[PDB]
């Protein structure tokens, strides 16, 4: 059985601004030696995260955080009817490694994830530890027998048992380490991009307008290329040990989104709101992204969208046939193209591309 | 040497038109491919060879906008006003690496990389003494941004 | 009614001003009209140019491709058209100030009504053709060093032929005021 | 009960003087490779929000600015007979963070779209707090834990409640932000308005495109649930009024003297509208740009229509939708209720898309 | 023997500037970090000394060191560093692998000590370069030796897929 799961997805934006940097600038990346506009992997990562289709496919997600205060308080009311308040206080200090006063700024040395249903767990067991009059140091010997009971809980948060978690203190440090399960890389065109600039001013209601000074928002639209890979083996163990089931379940719901899902950046403004034109899914041993296909600056004919897709294909043509590879590939595809290698299942609609993917590329 | 304020006044009095235009290069030499420059400059000794380098950087500078830079003249008990380095630690709008990354950039990278703080920033500051920073715009007046920058953000905090 | 039509480039080095582009012009030639496609490019600056003369290519001014044609125009037939030109209007000064003879300047200056804009390109073709369909693209000033300032205008869209010799009479001598400063050149096209 | 509303709008208009750049440009954009004419989505917005159509169906619209000078005089002579001067300067300078002195300058941070009924209501607040021997501190308090009570007020500042806004300063920092509910894209043309020629080859051979008249794509949409919030908690009906005005307006508004090429004949070139769960704009029907037959209008809305169906079909798409074109181009398969005039279609949205 | 990787081209590097956002915090402007990478087209080298394989597996027969020597050029066709893979995901696999059996090894850097310059890509440009700077070298040099090259693009033997590459390896050449 295949371990890999590799998402490709080309996407086609109308101007927009979906990503920028310090100084408001489009993030860009130079691949084969041009400019390509960049969307990068964290803001991907976030917006299906925060995404509503998560919410309702997926469950909580987790919550990041550094303000150590505002978390328990969240926490009090959160958990305050299964546990006794120093319970959860001590639970939390436990888990963060810094002193749980009632003062009301306490710090984490970094933002870190916190998941709710793990903290859960680890009141239970820090309850149970106090009944028996058991040491915190035993207390982490204990836990650490058993990691897995541990990571059953981040099935409340697939979030991080998709893109793993560090922490520096606490028990966490020896407890909370999670591998991530997808890797995914930053969107780039398949195209170069120089950019626009929207010159603009704000009226004021109150004063003659006169001669004003523009401001300068870069902004441009281009044909993104994503691509992400889930280890299978890798997420069902960081679920706790789920079944393979499960995970191609989580997957497929990875693919929605990331076929889906747009960062909201600039979206009030410029309303990029565009769908995915092609989504291909290949199950592999050894994961490989495809996007030396656009390493040559894809050039425009009849729009930028045709030709990537077309290049795309001919690319996984190429490497196919090259590293042999036998593993199960579907496509879906808003415009009927130039044929693909037949080796490859054609889907008319998304959902049957995901149907395909939940049964594990046999349906 | 070169009249600092006055090239200010000339320029905050310019008119729009000739300031739009000037705004749009996105190289200092290019402004020699306008006008409006040459009559901006001329009166503050574009003429003679020697000044020309610096006044080019320096209009590259104001060409931020008519009201980026914002003069302020010294206090009688200090010595000099407030640097460039300082201005831009004070806006709160700059990171340490863009400074850096500044300091480290090529003749030409370099004003460019500079404009663009410029108009991040909004800086107040004394316009004479950034004025002759980039009269010399040397290895140690680069070093000495960045000092002040660093120094700044240290005693603030 | 013969021409000939011919892409050139001119170095980023002589084509610096407006001026600078006239003489990279008329220095591959031993008169003419040009149309501005891409102002710099990194290569320098590519021209449309109409000739009566043969350019050869020279240091600063790159001839890239040349055909020569001559003019046959059938009358009722309708044309995609493009043309650059600097519609003005001849005044008295206002600021009163006054000429060399001793009384007051004359001024150019530019119409910055999209009517009388077009209303200027259907008069200074008059007979020769109507337009059916226009729009004037606004473009940003020109400036110039004496020292000076044009503003231009291009037309695209499709006229109808009225009268095909007093069009290619148009055509071969230019529309409008600045023929040296890239404006003037009319360019047709089959529908 | 879907939660967005998509408005795609095809509308047909000069490609000239409309949004000029610094200097004396047309704005545009690239898109697939080719220019298009861009109408950028702050123009269309306060084009709207300026317009007699908004005046006369959404009501008043906000007084954005940065003189707070002025805006205390303006307060004083709008208020003046219902509060008295010192509490009216009491609160702008609560809401804004700077002091209200009788000085001839008075900056804010940033222009800051300010609604005088919400001022006033803020007066009550104030005034009555004076009554009630409140420092500013828990007023800043109280105020802070029903905020629905303020934006009631919105509904005499709609645009703000469609469109967003943002404080920096004052009590208005906490009790101010406003998160828009419309989303607007900017204007874009389906098409390439440089005519499409090479001069050279074609003056050796000495579909009809239009010049005067060009086809731009405007897409917006608005989040009810988020409209309905930011008005005070009004119904899902008083939402849909509004975002059926905004239908017609995105419809029909042009920035400055101009208006539609066909204003006098037809009231609209095309519109769909379109309910669902989660927005998504059309504009990469237009990516190949369209290619003209007799004009851009038809070979458009071909476009439109064509891939309406390939992403419908694909992405399953069953939510409630609607269209209005009286162009004969190849119909739209979906189940697309057509409607015969504008009108209908307003009152198809005024209806949550049942009628 | 393996050396370092180097592209063929000269790099600049981008910086990714990011934040990490507080779920918790309403806004405010933090201070961003930062991030370098870049994409490149890079070459790979190594070569096996095949008698002293033999003599370090204690005698092994010269069919085991082929064998060995095949699974390294797998290897180093295919597998990539996990450095910020995750974030990143660079899963690229080799666009050209060529092997080579010689009488004294030698490296093809010097293919690229004139930088590759980019047309139409890095990526074509530099396998270009690599096979006429190969040509030079061997006919300069009098290279006669087996030689075979996998490439994706359209005395040297040519092999269309990697297996078969394997099994010439395999095979001593032959």
């Amino acid at each position: 059985m295949s371990n890999f799961i590799n998402i490709h997805v080309l996407i086609s934006h109308s101007p927009s601004c979906l990503n920028r940097d310090d100084m408001n600038m489009q993030k860009d990346a130079i691949f084969g030696g041009k400019r390509r506009v960049r969307i990068s992997s964290q803001s991907l990562k976030r917006a299906m995260r925060k995404s509503g289709y998560y919410a309702q496919n997926i469950g909580e997600s987790s919550l990041r955080t550094i303000h150590l205060a505002q978390l328990r308080d969240v926490l009090r009311q959160k958990l305050g009817e299964r546990f006794d308040q120093k319970i959860i206080d001590k639970t939390l200090a436990l888990l963060s490694g810094k002193s749980v006063d009632e003062a009301e700024k306490i710090s984490a040395d970094a933002v870190t994830p916190w998941v709710v249903g793990e903290i859960a767990w680890f009141c239970e067991q820090v309850a149970k530890a106090e009944a028996d009059n058991l040491d915190d140091k035993k207390l982490l010997k204990v836990l650490k027998e058993d990691i897995a009971a541990i990571r059953v809980n981040l099935q409340q948060g697939v979030d991080i048992a998709l893109s793993g978690r560090m922490a520096t203190s606490g028990m966490m440090t020896e407890l909370g380490k999670v591998d991530g399960a997808m890797s995914i890389a930053h969107a780039i065109t398949t195209h170069q991009v120089d950019s626009d600039i929207d010159w603009f001013t704000a009226v004021d209601d109150l004063q003659e307008q006169g001669s004003a000074h523009l401001g300068t928002q870069e902004f441009s639209s281009g044909v993104f290329y994503r691509y992400a890979n889930i280890n299978l083996a890798q997420l069902q163990e960081n679920l706790g040990g789920a079944s393979r089931e499960q995970a191609l379940e989580i997957a497929t719901h990875v693919v929605h989104m990331l076929a889906t899902e747009v960062p909201g950046a600039k979206q009030r403004t410029y309303a990029a709101f565009n769908p995915a034109d092609m989504v291909m899914v290949n199950f592999s041993d050894m994961p490989l992204s495809m996007a030396n296909a656009f390493e040559k600056a894809v050039k425009a004919k009849d729009g930028f969208l045709q030709p990537s897709i077309q290049a795309f294909n001919q690319y996984w043509d190429r490497v196919a046939n090259g590293y042999g590879l036998n593993g199960a590939a579907a496509q879906f595809s808003l415009s009927d193209v130039d044929p693909i290698t037949a080796q490859v299942k054609q889907m008319p609609t998304l959902e049957q591309l995901k149907s395909w993917v939940r049964n594990n590329g046999e349906a | 040497e070169i009249d600092a304020m006055a090239l200010y006044r000339a320029w905050q009095q310019l008119d729009n038109g000739s300031c739009a235009q000037i705004r749009r290069v996105s190289e200092p030499d290019e402004l020699r491919d306008i006008p409006a420059f040459y009559r901006l400059v001329q009166p503050f000794g574009w003429e003679n060879p020697r000044h020309q380098q610096a006044l080019l950087r320096m209009v590259f500078c104001l060409s931020a906008g008519k009201n980026v830079i914002r003069h302020q003249d010294k206090k009688s008990e200090q010595t000099t006003g407030i640097s460039l380095g300082r201005a831009l630690a004070n806006s709160g709008r700059i990171n340490e690496r863009r400074i850096f990354q500044l300091i480290r950039a090529d003749r030409t990278a370099d004003m460019v990389q500079l404009r663009r703080l410029l108009t991040h920033a909004e800086p107040v500051l004394d316009w004479p003494l950034m004025a002759r920073m980039l009269t010399w715009w040397g290895k140690r007046e680069r070093q000495q941004l960045l000092e002040d920058f660093v120094l700044t953000t240290n005693k603030n905090a | 009614a013969w021409m000939y039509l011919s892409k050139v480039i001119i170095a980023r080095a002589w084509s610096r001003d407006l001026y600078q582009l006239h003489q990279g012009l008329w220095h591959l030639f031993p008169d003419f009209l040009f149309h501005v496609e891409k102002r710099n490019t990194p290569e320098g600056c590519h021209v449309l140019l109409q000739s009566a003369q043969m350019p050869v290519s020279t240091a600063v001014a790159t001839v890239i491709k040349t055909k020569q044609v001559e003019f046959q125009l059938q009358v009722g037939v309708p044309l995609y058209f493009r043309l650059r030109a600097n519609p003005i209007k001849t005044i008295l000064d206002n600021q009163k100030r006054l000429d060399s003879k001793g009384n007051i300047k004359r001024c150019r200056v530019p119409l910055i009504k999209e009517a009388e804009q077009i209303a200027w390109l259907q008069r200074k073709l008059g007979n020769a053709a109507r337009v059916e369909d226009v729009h004037p693209i606004s473009e940003r000033p020109q400036y110039f060093s004496k020292s000076g300032k044009i503003q231009t205008v291009c037309f695209e869209g499709v006229l109808t032929i009225n009268d095909a010799p007093a069009l290619i009479d148009l055509v071969q001598q230019g529309i409008g005021p600045a023929k040296s400063m890239g404006c003037g050149l009319l360019s047709l096209a089959p529908l």
